[PDB]
């Protein structure tokens, strides 16, 4: 179904140029969220906001490619990016095009959500390595109603549901004050080598503060930590919801696999990692 | 089910302190060095 | 204290402005989405309580007729002064004539849906019931969240509103509701008051009976104390009757055997409440 | 079932009242409801 991949891109056009305001839930075994996400676009620049609904009042905003985070007691401060993360799945932001070579997308219909009829895909690795996701998209504006995160056997790790939104192609008022505000200030080579990565993922960066490598395939990201000491150093699994972290040791060295990963697949990169 | 609010939530700034070390990184890391 | 007065505005509040509630409600079956559009036109109220996901179940209300649609079933109307489950009951309610055995307990101020708060406890005093615990709008004065909790601080359910506004005039979509081409009106007996020889000897304090019916045959007798209801069943008891204890969320059923009868409280109660009641259902 | 990611739950709010040992309470529970509809004097 080469629609769905058309479908796909409809909606993150749709997530990228459209003002609008999502009212939604976030939901995961620690709980159910409520926030919202507004989005606009003023002189071709993206501007958006995504606030938490009830208790202290934490907002992200979004300006150009500069990212604010307020939240009361602590500081606030810039980052550069595109886009905030945690606003929306990271399904909303993927470039489908990308990982077309290592993802089928497959419709499974069309079902009412949020009172809109919906498209309904799933995206999912080929491989069967990662966790795989599935859309729910307004028929009609493009925008993303429902997503649910869920695991290679089909546990529901995470959903994002819609409960309220509108689309206005007149920009919102506070996103004009967001457009003048003055927001806070701004803010590698390694030794061994990951020898089975899950096809599509690629390194994008480098750091040390241990040995650390992030990886990324479009969708999903993890990092692959590597230090040699060990006091109580010991062999671990863990998931934090859809955060994964798999801890092993071997030759004096503590391998620390933390992200977007099943647990199998995570072990199996600790262990294919050869050493220099 | 009925928890108002998750600890760790979307619109939270970016032994058992070696994890959640690790964790606090990457989460600091992807969005540092996001993409697009 | 203030808080009564501030119930009687939340309730107030509900039945006079216009306003649309795009809420979820959360309990063991799992999270749903709704809707529900509040408005008055020419001296009646309008209403309409909608599915946001999969099949459109929807409710409608037109002065005292409710209306109800399913996708596949053949609509049909009674009457009503309101769509029960629309809200929780606790909004429907006169504070009024519940000051008498409920307390009303303040909680302080706080921030739901991006607005500040009134946060109170409403409680039986005879700590018999399931309690309510309610935010409310500082300035509409509308209902946030809801939470039911059962005797030992645990949540039942809870009714969470994640967007609303409220318009000074009405909306176009109510405006079509009167004229709405709504389902005939169905007739139901109404108003029985049965005659019959067993009585509940103890009830919590603030029920009353609502109805009396003899509707295989059932004698039913429903109780309310203005926020809670359920109804006390009796039966003659069978070869293979048992007690019963099953609990569906915040509804209770209760079947108690004694004396040849089989009993059974069916309703909003604490198990304990349910059992201690029909155990005191004096025969002849 | 984790009730949580459950979004279309069994007898949601807006479901119609039906009119008409386990069976018999099943019976005795929808006609708990369809009285408290009949009888919501407010
Ligand atoms: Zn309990
Ligand atoms: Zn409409
Ligand atoms: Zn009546």
């Amino acid at each position: 179904t080469p629609a769905s991949g058309a479908l796909l891109q409809q909606m993150n056009l749709a997530s990228q140029s459209l003002n609008y305001e999502l009212s939604f839930i976030s939901i995961n075994k620690q709980g159910v969220e409520s926030l919202r996400y507004r989005h606009a676009r003023l002189d071709n620049r993206p501007l958006a906001q995504l606030l938490q609904m009830d208790g202290p009042r934490r907002e992200v905003v979004q300006r150009g490619n500069e990212i604010s985070y307020f939240e009361p007691g602590l500081e606030p401060f810039t980052l550069n990016g595109d886009y905030i993360v945690d606003s929306l799945p990271s399904l909303i932001y993927t470039d489908f095009k990308r990982l077309s070579p290592y993802y089928d997308f497959i419709s499974v219909g069309r079902t009412r959500i949020a009172d809109r009829l919906c498209e309904v895909i799933r995206v999912v690795a080929r491989d069967g390595t990662r966790y795989s996701y599935i859309v729910w998209m307004d028929t009609e504006s493009k925008l993303p109603m429902r997503v649910d995160l869920l695991d290679r056997d089909g546990e529901t790790l995470e959903q994002f549901r819609v409960i309220a939104f509108n689309v206005n192609q007149d920009i919102s008022s506070s996103m004009q004050t967001l457009a003048k505000a003055n927001l806070p200030p701004l803010l590698a080579k390694f030794s061994w080598t990951p020898t089975w990565l899950p096809q599509g993922f690629s390194e994008v960066s480098s750091s040390r503060r241990i040995e650390s490598r992030l990886y990324s395939d479009g969708l999903f990201s993890f990092s692959v930590n590597v230090n040699r000491a060990t006091p109580s150093s010991t062999d671990q699994m863990l998931r934090t919801g859809r955060r994964t972290v798999s801890t092993s040791v071997r030759d004096n060295a503590e391998i620390t696999i933390v992200g977007e990963l099943p647990p199998q697949t995570a072990k199996r990169i600790a262990e294919n990692i050869k050493f220099g | 089910v009925f928890n108002t609010l998750p600890m760790m939530g979307k619109a939270s700034p970016v032994q058992r302190r070696r994890i959640n070390a690790m964790l606090q990184d990457y989460e600091l890391q992807r969005r540092l060095h996001s993409e697009q």
